[PDB]
């Protein structure tokens, strides 16, 4: 995903990679050795010191984050439902649909839905809200799978409706869209695009800024449940929180630009 | 008492004792200076 997690193959001046990183397998019997860096993985790294744990890392298979399709349900969630995994540490969002079979802690960072336009007012707004007029025919983001998919299609039938016509390969695909002029607005997360804006060719931006905060939630880590692992972790990650460094990491994993 | 409603923020201490619910509005402190 986006800088929480990034993914670096081996390089041969050790025959592998260097510290500050931890390896990572591509699960799918053989198996390729490549090891994972980023946000998520520091603050992992960090934790396990304190409570004095074992882990072992590797990737999801299906993909696609999380999605019901007659309750077979694919990606981490699906990996920790089923009774894989103990934990699903990355990007995740705590909605109501997900929150009813599995625990979660509180969260860490700030998030949402926000808009991302080239260089309205709001959600409410009649482009967004009533799609008739023919003379400025906007377009959307919306990649598809996504959490704030569920969201959107739940709350306005008519925007999900006309959402068909959108483009949808990643976070990168919209962004050369959008500059190229085959689109006029994008939605999606905020942790995410306010980052994007960061450190882009000229200066790309998007409406009002934080006050523009849809569903406002946060990021936070899914445990199987009934564990105390929970508890633990949870107390843990407030006590770390409460002591200051998540700033720290933030202006080093999270700075911009413009 | 047995329910707490009111602007109660989290930390370490009281979590140590208490149980917490998911938050509804995050916040900060700032510094309130006179024109
Ligand atoms: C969501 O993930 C699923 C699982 O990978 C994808 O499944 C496709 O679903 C469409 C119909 O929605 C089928 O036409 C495809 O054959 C399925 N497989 C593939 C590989 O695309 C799906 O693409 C993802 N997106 C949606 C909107 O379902």
């Amino acid at each position: 995903e986006r800088p929480f997690v990034i993914v670096e193959s081996p390089d041969p001046g050790t025959g592998g990679c260097v510290p500050n990183t931890v390896p990572c397998r591509r699960q799918s019997a053989p198996y390729t050795k490549l090891c994972c860096k980023g946000f998520c993985i520091d603050i992992l790294k960090k934790l396990a010191r304190v409570v004095k744990f074992s882990y072992d890392l590797y990737l999801v298979t299906n993909g696609k984050h999380g999605k019901r399709v007659r309750g077979v349900w694919n990606g981490m969630i699906g990996e920790v439902y089923y009774k894989r995994a103990d934990m699903a540490i990355g990007s995740l969002t705590i909605n109501e649909e997900r929150s009813e079979i599995v625990d979660f802690s509180v969260p860490f960072v700030e998030t949402g839905i926000s808009v991302m336009v080239a260089r309205v007012s709001g959600l409410s707004d009649k482009k967004f809200q009533r799609p008739q007029d023919q003379y400025p025919p906007f377009r959307f983001g919306t990649v598809p799978n996504g959490s704030t998919e569920r969201n959107i299609r739940s709350n306005y039938r008519d925007m999900h409706t006309h959402m068909v016509k959108f483009n949808q390969r990643s976070v990168e695909d919209a962004l050369t869209s959008l500059k190229m002029g085959k689109l006029d607005a994008f939605i999606y997360d905020a942790a995410v695009l306010n980052y994007m804006a960061g450190k882009d060719e000229g200066c790309k931006l998007v409406t009002i800024g934080s006050g523009k905060v849809f569903a406002t939630t946060g990021y936070g880590i899914a445990m199987q449940k009934d564990s105390h692992w929970k508890r633990a972790i949870d107390l843990a990650l407030l006590q770390f929180l409460g002591d200051g460094e998540t700033q720290k990491l933030e202006t080093v994993w999270l700075s911009g630009i413009c | 008492a047995d329910m707490i409603v009111a602007p109660l923020t989290i930390n370490n201490e009281r979590a140590q004792y208490i149980e917490f619910s998911k938050p509804f509005k995050y916040q900060g402190l700032t510094i309130l200076v006179k024109k």
